[PDB]
């Protein structure tokens, strides 16, 4: 394993899917998603998938706010693989008490440029995000041959904000919601690779938290 | 005043052992120019006591409320943090002197913050206060006993809706019975309550019948 040469058909497919692997990355990247406002950017992954035929469910606690999953179906027999990225990204509408340059044009757009994709939120996390999209679309339209399912979920709510004091509910939730209750409510394989950017380094081992006031 | 610092990182990317007036986390640089400003005040105080006949001045200072970043994201320290001071003046004292001087503190700590006030009221010695002041003393006098004492200077230092009618050219004084809540007390003497009635109503008879 690998296949044979399957590989290779399924390499050159995906050469020739780079306009949409920009596009999708630019559009996504696009979207104004912080964390408590994931909903546009789940929307368009759910059409996404969609359209590409991956049927995918809207899985979340909240009908604004909420993970999207979708599957390539394989034959049977073969072990399950999930690529997880989430929707939502850093800066809100403003930012002013964390950061002193809540506002530039890269803390909330996204663009195509020389062979670059520009956008903090393109790094974190639609960019990754698109690749793993891109590369379910290359392995269903190149006729891959996978014993096993491959699970697509997009979640929202993956950055480390959190309820405090008076501030709870909808607007400031965030892992509760998220992939935990993605995978809890059907998202489930036998592995997963989580899709962030670590410049090709994988890691397997990450830290807790504890908040305290 | 809003100490700057920055860069903010998530918190497993936060850059350690730094100095205290180094630290990119602005609530740590803060931290260390309340102990500045905290010796300031107490200097302040002193150096702008200023005796009026109206009362002795003395004018304190305090940090009423902090705040930097917000509680429901933490995962990155924030690149500003701000305080909210209380400065009392003595009516003498120029808001702007008191800015700078405060401006100065956080200069010699080597920090870049931003001064801004968000607050002005002057304060007054009333002038021609005599005919009340006279008033009030012979009905004091009567109803309470003894020639009136000076007041504690917390009382002559403090906000006071005297202010505005010295402000506006109507002589005004400040006077009724029991100790004061900022000290604070918790409750009157029925007693001291009727002779502040009586205080009143003869200061009036006394005040309201000499001619303007
Ligand atoms: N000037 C005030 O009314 C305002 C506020 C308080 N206080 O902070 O307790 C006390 C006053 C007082 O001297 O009664
Ligand atoms: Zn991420």
């Amino acid at each position: 394993m690998a296949g044979s040469n399957d590989v290779a058909k399924v390499m050159k497919t995906l050469d020739g899917m780079r306009e949409g692997l920009i596009q999708t990355a630019v559009e996504l990247g696009s979207i104004e998603a912080p964390t408590g406002r994931e909903g546009a950017a789940g929307d368009y992954v759910y059409e996404w998938m969609a359209r590409n035929g991956f049927g995918p469910e809207r899985v979340g606690v909240f009908d604004d706010r909420f993970n999207v999953v979708g599957r390539l179906r394989g034959t049977g027999g073969g072990a399950s693989l999930s690529f997880n990225s989430h929707l939502d990204t850093i800066m809100a509408r403003e930012d002013t008490a964390r950061f002193a340059d809540a506002n530039d044009r890269i803390y909330h757009e996204a663009w195509h440029e020389e062979g670059r994709i520009y956008g903090y939120s393109v790094v974190n996390c639609k960019g990754p995000m698109a690749c793993w999209l891109i590369a379910a679309k290359a392995l269903k339209e190149a006729g891959a041959a996978l014993k096993g399912d491959v699970v697509l979920t997009a979640v929202c709510g993956e950055i480390d904000c959190e309820p405090v004091d008076e501030f709870q509910g909808h607007d400031y939730l965030a892992e509760d919601i998220g992939a935990r209750y993605a995978i809890s409510h059907g998202a489930i394989s036998d592995y997963a690779l989580v899709a962030e950017a670590t410049n090709f380094k994988p890691a397997w081992v990450e830290a807790g938290k504890v908040f305290l006031k | 005043v809003t100490v700057f610092a920055g860069p903010s990182r998530y918190t497993p990317y936060v850059p350690r052992p730094v100095a205290a007036l180094d630290s990119p986390n602005a609530i740590v640089r803060m931290a260390k120019l309340v102990e500045a400003l905290e010796e300031w005040a107490d200097n302040y105080e002193k150096r702008y006591t200023r005796e009026y006949g109206g009362g002795t001045v003395v004018p304190k200072v305090a940090i009423g409320a902090i705040r930097g970043g917000v509680p429901y994201k933490i995962y990155a320290f924030p690149e500003l943090c701000s305080i909210y001071m209380d400065i009392r003046l003595n009516p003498d004292t120029n808001p702007l002197v008191v800015q700078r001087e405060v401006e100065a503190v956080v200069s010699k700590l080597g920090l870049k913050a931003e001064v801004k006030p968000f607050l002005f009221r002057r304060g007054y010695e009333a002038q021609g206060i005599e005919p009340l002041q006279n008033a009030l003393e012979v009905a004091h006098r009567e109803v309470v006993g003894r020639p009136t004492e000076r007041p504690g200077s917390p009382e002559c230092s403090m906000w006071r809706d005297t202010n505005p009618y010295n402000e506006l050219g109507i002589p005004s004084l400040t006077y009724g019975c029991g100790g004061g809540a900022g000290g604070g007390n918790t409750y009157f003497l029925v007693d001291d309550m009727l002779k502040a009635a009586k205080v009143y109503a003869m200061t009036a008879m006394d005040l309201c019948n000499r001619t303007p």
